């Protein structure tokens, strides 16, 4: 019942840096899909609050072992293929619309844990070089990855 | 509206293309659709920037030719396609890892915006060449009609034989070119290239290369002079390079270490065009 009327559902993603403009690529559990790390909203929070939920409980990382650099003005919104679309399930979600975040990691690699859920999402990670998410995303997510990669490369650029 | 820039590198026109931040499909048909010069953009060549294949390379890049066929030479359009990722702000890397249909290339961004190339280690090895002769000397004889010639060869990659020749302009390229480039001792041809040693650290060339003849510019026949030179003693280690097409900077330690050849891209134009 978060679902817009258009049935999108809202959802934060994560983008996280390292110091040598790196991103965190995480596998997605019991597959081979890989993808930034996104998740709901829920009834009450805002973005940045889901965001920080999703971020510790996919990704083990706390307040304190991130910094915010950017977010995304607008929402970006993307269709589900018509086949992945659950019609029987009321009410339809169709899509969904996100608000992304690219982040900081600023404490080091060993505060990363995939495991801090028992039922998790993610079952492992790697840095991968800046654009090579935009190329190896699930084809329906590639237009919403475009457009967030090059929103946040001038900030991520900016990182001596 | 997709975005595009002309370059100029190496002697040739580039169409560049950002398609990391630009969703566009380069189908052979849509390729010869841009190069059509009334239709579309014209180019000598396109090149295409994509993501990476590989999550340890910034890039990869594409060549394609008015045909609409990937190109696959080597090196070709490194230049533009460094200076390109800068200026576009894609990357702010001056050492740039990057995968092209001939493998795996780290580029570097000088401090003067010119971009340097590793080539790999010259070889001298006749047998690696391929070139008719018993065992590598700095210097070889060669029967050609009526003249006798001194040369040296090496393999950047491809074959190469480099005379001596006291002007560029007054050098027999036309007729001594043909001759040396198909000669016996050549199994697969070779480059020919004709060296006016200016100073030790300054050469004017003009080559004529294998099945080609005279191009404005090939990198490859500079790294070749260049290289020979040095083995034979004649050059520093760091040598400017004055070709028809420009100039490049070719830098090599000797044997053990690679050959760095340096060039300049130049960034002509951006534009726009609706597909
Ligand atoms: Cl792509
Ligand atoms: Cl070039």
């Amino acid at each position: 019942s978060m679902i817009d009327d258009d049935g999108y559902r809202p959802n934060v993603g994560i983008v996280i840096c390292n110091r040598q403009g790196q991103v965190m690529w995480a596998r997605r559990f019991g597959q081979h899909s890989w993808q930034f790390p996104q998740g709901g909203i829920n009834p009450g929070e805002s973005a940045e609050q889901a965001m920080y939920r999703e971020l510790f409980e996919e990704v083990g990382l706390s307040r304190k072992d991130v910094r915010i650099l950017a977010s995304t003005r607008n929402w970006l919104r993307y269709k589900l293929p018509k086949r992945l679309v659950r019609w029987d399930t009321k009410p339809v979600c169709i899509g969904q619309k996100q608000k992304w975040f690219l982040l900081q990691l600023v404490s080091g690699d060993a505060e990363i844990n995939m495991q801090t859920s028992s039922t998790p999402e993610f079952d492992g990670w790697r840095w991968v070089s800046y654009w090579y998410p935009v190329r190896q995303v699930v084809s329906f997510k590639r237009d919403v990855y475009r457009r967030v990669m090059k929103e946040f490369a001038s900030v991520v650029m900016s990182l001596q | 509206s997709m975005q595009f820039s002309k370059m100029h590198g190496l002697g040739n026109d580039f169409m560049v293309v950002d398609a990391v931040t630009q969703n566009v499909f380069f189908s052979p048909e849509l390729i010869r659709r841009l190069a059509d010069r009334h239709l579309g953009v014209g180019f000598d060549q396109l090149l295409v920037v994509e993501p990476p294949y590989d999550p340890e390379l910034d890039f990869h890049y594409r060549i394609f030719n008015a045909d609409g066929s990937e190109v696959a030479q080597c090196g070709n359009g490194a230049r533009c396609f460094a200076r390109f990722v800068r200026l576009k702000g894609l990357t702010n890397k001056r050492d740039i890892r990057v995968s092209t249909a001939n493998g795996r290339m780290v580029l570097t961004v000088t401090d003067d915006d010119l971009v340097r190339v590793n080539m790999g280690e010259p070889n001298f090895e006749p047998s690696a060449v391929p070139f008719r002769a018993n065992k590598a000397e700095k210097t070889y004889i060669m029967r050609a009609a009526e003249q006798t010639i001194l040369c040296g060869v090496v393999s950047m990659g491809n074959p190469h034989c480099v005379i001596q020749v006291d002007d560029v302009d007054t050098a027999a390229v036309e007729t001594l070119g043909p001759v040396l480039e198909s000669h016996e001792r050549f199994p697969e041809r070779a480059n020919i290239g004709f060296m006016q040693v200016v100073k030790r650290e300054h050469i004017r060339l003009r080559v004529y290369e294998r099945g080609a003849g005279e191009t404005q510019a090939c990198g490859s026949g500079a790294c070749a002079a260049v290289a020979v030179g040095i083995q034979q003693g004649l050059l520093a280690e760091e040598v400017r390079v004055e070709l028809p097409g420009g100039r490049l900077d070719i830098a090599w330690k000797g044997p053990g270490h690679p050959l760095y050849m340096t060039g300049p891209a130049v960034h002509v134009y951006d534009g726009f065009i609706h597909l």
